[PDB]
DNA sequence: CGGCAGTCGCCGTGTACCTCTCCATGAGCAGCATGCGC
DNA sequence: GCGCATGCTGCTCATCAAAGCTGACGGCGACTGCCG
RNA sequence: AAGCGGAGAGGUA
């Protein structure tokens, strides 16, 4: 990224389609963090399947703990195997009734 | 306002007790305005900039 | 005098004091004695009236009970508060981090009316914190002080205002209770008097008057003298009692069926029933004294009544009409006038006892609902007092007040004076008071009613100026909360010796003379014309014929810190305020010698502070050491006093005590036995005496800088000890338990040398920055998986190790949950004076050391003695503090000694000098009270008769000036210079606590900018105005580099570091993280923000698969580097 | 020899006008306080107390 | 401190506190002094509609200006004014001047 | 005054049906973290509890609707849900601000941007920098002007 | 809209900008400082770079 | 219909640095631990 | 001596709470009942 | 291979 390629900065209103386009998953539980294992709850406000892995090149259960297995998604947890910084650039959404 | 009674002695001779008391009204006001007008000055400067 | 072993310090004062200064800590202890209900307070109160000695907790308990349910078949009552013995002495609590308190018990009885049986038993109510002998509390191991609060007293206040358009007069009345709802009457634009019940809308007063039970003819029968009342009656169209009640009920309560019963009950349960309305004691007194209602009958049932409302309406109408005196049927005559809201007769004081009584009241109120509700859920014949009471709310309220509050404050322990002045402090802020920003300019001012009650000089100069003050020396506090001062009563022109304590309300009714008037040694004024203070605070010159009171002494209007400045009346108010504030910042030195010229206030300000040991009874000292003093009393009893050596203060200084008695001396009650931090033989000593020359010198004292000699470093004249404390905990974790040990992971055995056999360092070992104090190892995680987390020494610190304190869970010690061991290490160091340290004097002087010179190149006198400090002459005349040159002259005279030649008569200028002051020996100590001391004629006379040195030489002439030599060239200076002795003190602003630098360290989390502060390696903020300056200079690359790669660019930081280390060129910046966070937040607010390119196609701006290499090996700086 | 000919920027707050920031050539001194030229105390408005 | 409010009021382009009417056209001044309110009409010498400046409270003096005689005179009856000259004492109005 | 808005909604290609919401975005977790206290309890984060209230209310309303309850109860639930979302977006605009322990109003999304302590005026126009130091100043009457 | 939003009344400015669907050309001092490129003044104009 | 004047609500109120303390409860719901009875 | 029952005690979970509180003040605009 | 948020109080220029 280089600042010299910016030409304008537009603003506007967002519809529901845009909001569902930004999101990587829907949160459907108020739980945030576990008190025993100190890990994010499933499908909560800190879920790893939605926002991203907590530790570099690690899955949630036991499978992938190495760099060479990057890209593929665990078939049991579904959490992407990638860097840990992606947790500060992804969004979810809440589906109102 | 002005207090009709003046301070007829200098600091070289030494002020009396109530001459020294009625002379503290004028220093508190300066010390308090110094700490309250700077906000107005800074706000005006920010708007100008 | 009056102290058994005080040193002899002759005084210049001419007047006589009829009264001695009171105990300076009683403002704190009397309130607590009242609250507890101790016998001494009981006797004291019984002396001046034994009508009803009601304690502080017993009044709350009696205003709580009896407690009945809806039916009225059960009742519960509390009584007889009682305290047990304290759990542990203060030293143990301060050592173990526990609160110093005592158990509290009451007696509760439950009686059921149906059957008749009564069950009474004792009930436990928690631990009550207790006040020590100095007026401080010890909560969780920390010493705290509760400060008094200045509040506006409840009552009825009238106000006047001027119209903006019609230019008329609008009057208002406000009723302010202790707890309840307010009511305000007012006169609006036209002639219609209105009442705003509980600040909502504005209804004509006639509606309320009818609603309270007044016929449409009684108003004319009583209010039949004003036309505004006629106008209000004419446009009323209410004419009805029930109609008015319904109207008020509907207006006040929105959305409910306005039933007549509810309408007629709500009003009677809003201002008249003692459950939701109170005019506590003081409020009723002021209401009865304002309107002139019944006076003399004891006050009871403090609630607002209808007579008060009618009298208020009458008073307001008369005031608006323009009358001066009014009387109500059944009352005494009273004047009609608006009243000031800042007058010290309207502001009262909440002391510690009342502050904690309010919290106890809240706690008991919260418990009462639970107790009352538990009655209707369980079964009778099993209800006992121990089944309706839960003490959780009371303990919660107590613990939430004493900790985590704005009026219980961390104590100030720089030196004895700072601690003694922290109490004796009146604060306007607080819950129920004022605000620091939206304060104003008329409440931060000096009022003529503060004379004798609150010091006008001492106050902060920040944003708290005028909102914090200090009690005067002679003032005390009324039972209602009003401050009083003593006056000496004068009758028929003869000044008597009877003292009476008056408050501002009464002081506005007499004429009070001045303290320094010419008494003729027989009770009559020398000159009839005298300056007196009249009713409205104005001072006028009147013949001495109608006076009826006099001041007890000068210095009666100043506080304790302002009474230690000699020649105070020669300084301007600003510099005097600065000197009073700066006297409380001096750091204790290692010797602490006492001033050569001072005031008489130092001896009492040290005994009453509480940092010295004073004998309790007469006896013969049996043994003395550096640890204890054993005194053998005269009746065969023996007493041993222990001493605290090298004990750390709240602010990191050193607190020490040293015996000053021999092995056979005989002592007396109240005599001083041991010294303290800043004390010398019983007198407060905050600095040192130094030889001063006043002149400009080579530009090294330019703009308030100071030049110092090198003898003050060689001889430890200005040196101090500072102590520091470190902590570490061994807590449990999921993977295992942490333990302090020696088997650390791979680290050189050269650094494991000072550590003893089981962890902690050895006592006496010198430590530097980066050394290990205690060695702790924590399980790392998948054994042998361990990590190093030992306690290190922070940057820039050093010193010996004094003591080590180790607590353990194995030996059953009180520790929090999950911690097995706690270790504290104490490190001390000595500190010499150096460039950058701050010095000051008692007269507002202040500066930093710009240079320290060798002894052999400083100006020296004729006999060869160099000067110690050089002060510039360009700062004296324009700041209007010439008390320092007077102090210099008198200090030289005191140092050298004098002898007035009176062989043939006595000189005309020495007629008023007390004898025993006509001769002095070298190194004498003299006293100059605050507003009557040495005149300039006496100083000029003493300067001309001074003893010579060991040779027949006189170094300083009749003007106080000497001829000096030049230390570098040797040529004498061309003109004489002013030389003397001055008292200098060392402030606690040292350059060792202020230097800081950083190149790379810890960063934040949300935004990746460096952390701030010294505690963690922190960067300096580059604000908005600095950006303006950079943009005005035209520097477009410096600003970009400052804002991207040095602050926020996460990828540019490492590349810049690598380029710098390898010697190549600095690369180009990128995009900071703060902009990305801003875009994320804007999107989260449901806004569609996008960054477009030159032809549309919004940029992705979401990172990518870029170089992820970590070169340079070493961590950029977030943490240190291991071997 | 690593600090020679490498200027540094000195700043004092508040920065009311342009001359509140200025660039100097550093020289190593013994002690813990910064030394400032007498003539640049009016632009910064600084005095030594 | 007393001067700063005036500068802030000038830069912020507010209606001045002590506003003073400004004469529009050069005409025949007729000061019909009332009980406590002044009144000026300034009859247009060119010919038009009389400009009735009324409701002037007795809080201000009258401008001591250089009248037709070339000397400082207080605005009285039968005087002749110039286009755009303030009559009373106080601050003018920037919007009216524009 | 009405045209000032009607023309804005007409001229451009946007539509007015953006003032009514059907889904609510959630900010990434790294920007609303939780801090552990002395190895004990957590310190709360304000933003993590407004979302919690919103999701709890939505789940309760959905369960009530699926059960076929009377329309009045579902209307009450809908009113409470709307108030909850309003409190999330801007707290204190309408009614009593939502308070936590100690009856202290919580910080909403709109308070991250407005004021002298917001992101605009505190994190974008000024910053903290590296290679910076601070200390006390004294006088040297021997230096050159540079 | 970026400069105006960073001056005062952020909420009203942002609401008006969203309704109007405004676009920002990024040719000022405040905007360039915010996004992190060279200001168009002094040594940052084309004839000098 | 036509004005109209008050009233209410929201906006803003200088810069940089240092030291200290404290951070939700109550009540419910198991989970034992001890005493009593056969 | 064993089984049963009752009372300290650890663990766990909820947001709709309201009786308390009360010493800021100028500028500017919508708007709303209210008179005429 | 690892943490750093809020509230209040008191000070310096
Ligand atoms: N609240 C505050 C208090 C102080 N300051 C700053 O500290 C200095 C106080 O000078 P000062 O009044 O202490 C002496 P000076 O101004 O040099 O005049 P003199 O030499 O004739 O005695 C000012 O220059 C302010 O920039 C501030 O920014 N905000
Ligand atoms: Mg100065
Ligand atoms: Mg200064
Ligand atoms: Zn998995």
């Amino acid at each position: 990224l280089d600042v010299n390629f910016f030409d304008e900065l537009r603003i506007g209103l967002a519809t529901a389609e845009d909001i569902r386009q930004w999101s990587y998953g829907e949160v459907k539980k108020p739980e945030t963090i576990n008190y025993r294992t100190l890990k994010p709850e499933k499908d909560g406000l800190f879920c790893e399947k939605i926002f991203g892995p907590t530790r570099d090149w690690e899955c949630y259960c036991g499978k992938y703990k190495r760099v060479r297995f990057k890209g593929i998604i665990c078939e049991r947890c579904g959490v992407e195997v990638t860097r840990a910084k992606v947790r500060r650039e992804r969004m979810g959404h809440i589906e109102l009734a | 306002e002005f207090i009709p009674r003046p301070v007829k002695s200098s600091f070289r001779e030494g002020l009396t007790v109530l001459e020294y008391f009625i002379n503290t009204h004028g220093a508190r006001k300066g010390l308090a305005d110094t700490a309250l007008r700077t906000a107005d000055s800074g706000y005006l400067t920010r708007r100008l900039v | 005098n009056s102290v058994p072993g005080a040193p002899n310090r002759v005084s210049f004062a001419k007047l006589r004091e009829p009264l001695e200064v009171p105990g300076l800590l009683d403002v704190q202890t009397d309130s607590f004695e009242w609250l507890i209900g101790s016998p001494r307070w009981r006797e004291s109160a019984a002396e001046r009236g034994d009508v009803n000695p009601v304690g502080g907790l017993e009044e709350v308990l009696y205003e709580l009970s009896p407690i009945e349910d809806f039916s009225g078949s059960m009742s519960l009552s509390f009584s007889d508060p009682r305290f047990d013995d304290v759990k542990a002495p203060v030293d143990e609590c301060k050592d173990k981090d526990m609160t110093y308190a005592a158990p509290l018990f009451v007696t509760a009885e439950f009686i059921n009316n149906n059957t008749g049986e009564i069950k009474s038993q004792t009930v436990f109510m928690g631990d009550f914190p207790m006040m020590t002998e100095k007026g401080t509390f010890i909560i969780n191991g920390t010493e705290r002080v509760v400060v008094s609060q200045l509040v506006r007293s409840p009552g009825v206040y009238f106000d006047e205002t001027i119209d903006k358009s019609t230019d008329k007069t609008l009057h208002s009345v406000k009723v302010i209770p202790s707890r309840g709802a307010w009511l305000e009457f007012d006169v609006d634009k036209r002639d219609t008097v209105g009442v705003r019940i509980d600040r909502k809308r504005r209804q004509p007063v006639t509606v309320l008057l009818k609603a309270l039970g007044w016929t449409s003819e009684q108003i004319v029968e009583r209010f039949g003298f004003s036309e505004i009342m006629r106008s209000t009656l004419e446009k009323d169209n209410t004419v009805g009692t029930d109609e008015a009640l319904l109207d008020i009920y509907r207006k006040l309560r929105p959305g409910e069926p306005p039933t007549k019963e509810s309408a007629q009950t709500l009003l009677e349960n809003l201002f008249f029933k003692e459950k939701r309305y109170d005019l506590a004691r003081v409020g009723r007194y002021k209401v009865n004294k304002k309107l002139g209602l019944h006076v003399g009958e004891p006050i009871t049932s403090s609630t607002l009544t209808e007579e008060d409302v009618v009298a208020t309406i009458e008073y307001l109408v008369r005031l608006h009409e323009g009358q001066t005196t009014m009387t109500v049927p059944g009352g005494v005559e009273v004047p009609v006038e608006t009243d000031d809201i800042d007058h010290f007769g309207n502001r009262r004081l909440r002391t510690v006892g009342e502050l904690i009584q309010n919290q106890i009241r809240v706690g008991m109120s919260r418990m009462e609902r639970v107790v009352r509700e538990r009655m209707t859920t369980q079964d009778v014949e099993a209800i006992t007092p121990q089944t309706l009471i839960n003490i959780r709310p009371v303990v919660a309220a107590i613990k939430e007040f004493f900790g985590t509050s704005q009026l219980s404050q961390f104590m100030d322990q720089n030196n004895p004076l700072s601690g003694l002045t922290h109490k004796r402090r009146l604060s306007a802020l607080g819950p129920g008071g004022l605000s620091r920003e939206r304060a104003g300019l008329e409440v931060r001012d000096v009022h003529p009613s503060h004379y004798g009650r609150m010091c006008p000089i001492e106050t902060p100069e920040g944003p708290n100026i005028g909102l914090i003050g200090s009690l005067s020396v002679y003032a005390r506090v009324n039972p209602f909360g009003f401050i009083e001062t003593p006056y000496r009563k004068v009758v028929d022109g003869v000044v008597s010796d009877e003292i009476v304590y008056l408050t501002a309300d009464e002081e506005d009714r007499h004429v009070v003379a001045q303290a320094n008037s010419p008494i003729d040694a027989d009770g009559r004024f020398v000159e009839p014309r005298v300056l007196v203070r009249r009713k409205a605070g104005e001072v006028e010159y009147v013949p001495s014929s109608e006076v009826d009171y006099m001041d007890v002494s000068p210095r009666q209007m100043v506080s304790v810190a302002t009474a230690m400045i000699p020649f105070l009346e020669h300084d301007d108010a600003n510099r005097a305020l600065m000197g009073a504030n700066m006297q409380r910042q001096a750091v204790p030195l290692v010797r602490s010698e006492a001033p050569l010229v001072g005031t008489g206030m130092e001896l009492r300000a040290a005994i009453d502070a509480g940092d010295v040991v004073v004998a309790e009874e007469s006896g013969v000292i049996e043994e003395v050491s550096a640890d204890y003093i054993t005194v053998m009393h005269d009746n065969g009893t023996r007493r041993t006093y222990r001493m605290r050596k090298f004990a750390r203060s709240n602010h990191g200084t050193c607190a020490n005590q040293c015996p000053i008695v021999d092995a056979g001396d005989r002592v007396e009650a109240g005599q001083v036995i041991a010294d303290g931090p800043c004390t010398d033989d019983g007198e407060m000593a905050l600095g040192k005496n130094l030889l001063v020359a006043i002149m400009p010198w080579e530009g090294h004292n330019y703009e308030d800088a100071i030049i110092l000699s090198n003898r003050l470093v060689e001889e430890d004249v200005l040196t101090s000890i500072h102590i520091e404390e470190h902590e570490i905990d061994a807590r449990d974790t999921k993977l295992g338990a942490e333990e302090i040990t020696r088997d650390i992971p791979n680290i050189s055995d050269e650094v494991l040398a000072d550590l003893d056999e089981r962890g902690i360092v050895r006592i006496g070992a010198e430590v530097r920055d980066g050394d290990i104090l205690v060695g702790k190892v924590t399980p790392k995680g998948e054994a042998r998986e361990v990590r190093d987390t030992s306690l290190k020494v922070p940057h820039g610190e050093s010193g010996k190790v004094i003591g080590i304190r180790v607590f353990s869970r194995e030996d059953e010690d009180e520790l929090p949950a999950g911690v097995n061991e706690l270790v504290r290490v104490y490190v001390a160091q000595k500190r010499k004076i150096s460039d950058g340290d701050k010095l000051a004097g008692r007269h507002g002087n202040k500066g930093v050391i710009g240079k320290i010179l060798p002894v052999e190149d400083m100006p020296f006198l004729a006999d060869g003695t160099p000067v110690d400090i050089i002060l510039n002459t360009h700062g004296v005349p324009r700041r209007m503090n010439i008390g320092q040159i007077l102090e210099t002259h008198l200090g030289w005279c005191a140092h050298s000694g004098w002898k007035v030649d009176a062989a043939k008569g006595v000189p005309d200028w020495a007629a008023r000098l007390p004898d025993e002051l006509l001769e002095a020996q070298p190194n004498a100590i003299v006293s100059t009270p605050v507003f009557d001391g040495a005149q300039e004629a006496e100083l000029q006379g003493l300067l001309s008769c001074t003893l010579p040195n060991r040779d027949g030489d006189v170094l300083v002439d009749a003007d106080g000036k000497a001829m000096l030599f030049d230390g570098r060239s040797g040529e004498p200076f061309p003109y004489p210079v002013t030389v003397g002795y001055m008292y200098i003190m060392k402030l606690h602003h040292l350059v060792d606590d202020k230097i800081h630098a950083r190149s790379t360290g810890p960063y934040s989390m949300i935004t990746q900018q460096p952390l701030g502060g010294k505690a963690q390696f922190g960067g300096q903020r580059f604000g908005e105005m600095e950006c303006w300056a950079m943009q005005a200079y035209g520097a477009a690359y410096t600003l970009q580099e400052l804002l991207t790669i040095k602050s926020d660019d996460t990828v540019g930081r490492v590349k810049v570091y690598e380029a710098i280390v390898k010697g190549e060129n600095i690369p180009e910046p990128g995009i900071p993280e703060s902009f990305k966070v801003l875009l994320k937040e804007l999107q989260s607010l449901c806004l569609n923000v996008e960054v477009l390119s030159s032809d549309g196609a919004a940029i992705e701006l979401r990172e990518g698969e870029d170089e992820d290499l970590e070169r340079a090996a070493a961590n950029l700086g977030i943490n240190l580097s291991r071997n | 020899e690593v600090i020679a000919e490498h200027p540094v920027l000195l700043n004092r707050a508040p920065t009311l006008h342009r001359l509140g920031i200025q660039a100097f050539e550093p020289m190593l001194v013994e002690g813990k306080a910064i030394q400032l030229h007498p003539l640049v105390c009016e632009a910064f408005n600084a005095d030594f107390d | 401190t007393g001067g700063l409010p005036r500068v802030q009021e000038l830069f912020e382009a507010r209606v001045p506190r002590g506003k003073a009417p400004i004469a529009d056209v050069t005409g025949r001044v007729r000061l019909e002094d009332g009980e406590r309110f002044y009144k000026i009409t300034i009859v247009p010498d060119d010919g038009g509609e009389e400009v009735v400046y009324d409701k002037i409270s007795k809080r201000q003096r009258l401008r001591v200006f250089k009248h037709e005689d070339g000397s400082e005179r207080v605005l009285s009856d039968g005087d002749h004014v110039e286009v755009g000259q303030q009559l009373m004492e106080g601050s003018a109005d920037p919007h009216e001047v524009l | 005054k009405r045209l000032k808005v009607v023309a804005a909604f007409q001229q451009s290609g946007n539509s007015p049906m953006g003032m009514v919401l059907d889904a609510v975005p959630v900010i990434p977790p790294e920007l609303r973290p939780m801090v552990q206290l002395d190895g004990g309890r957590f310190a709360t984060s304000d933003l993590n509890d407004l979302y919690r209230r919103v999701i709890n209310r939505n789940n309760r309303l959905k369960r009530l609707i699926d059960l076929g309850a009377p329309e009045i109860i579902v209307n009450n639930e809908k009113r409470m849900l709307q108030e909850s979302v309003d409190a999330l977006f801007d707290n204190g605009r309408r009614g009593r601000p939502v308070t936590g322990p100690g009856n202290r109003p919580l910080k909403s999304l709109s308070d991250l941007l407005k004021g002298k302590q917001g992101r605009f005026r505190q994190n974008l126009l000024g910053k903290r920098v590296d290679y910076s130091g601070r200390s006390v100043i004294v006088v040297g009457p021997q230096l050159k002007l540079h | 809209w970026l400069s105006a939003a960073s001056f005062q009344e952020t909420t009203r400015v942002l609401t008006d900008a969203a309704i109007n669907c405004r676009s920002d050309k990024l040719n000022g001092l405040k905007e360039n400082v915010i996004i992190g490129k060279l200001i168009p003044a002094g040594t940052g104009i084309n004839r000098y770079r």
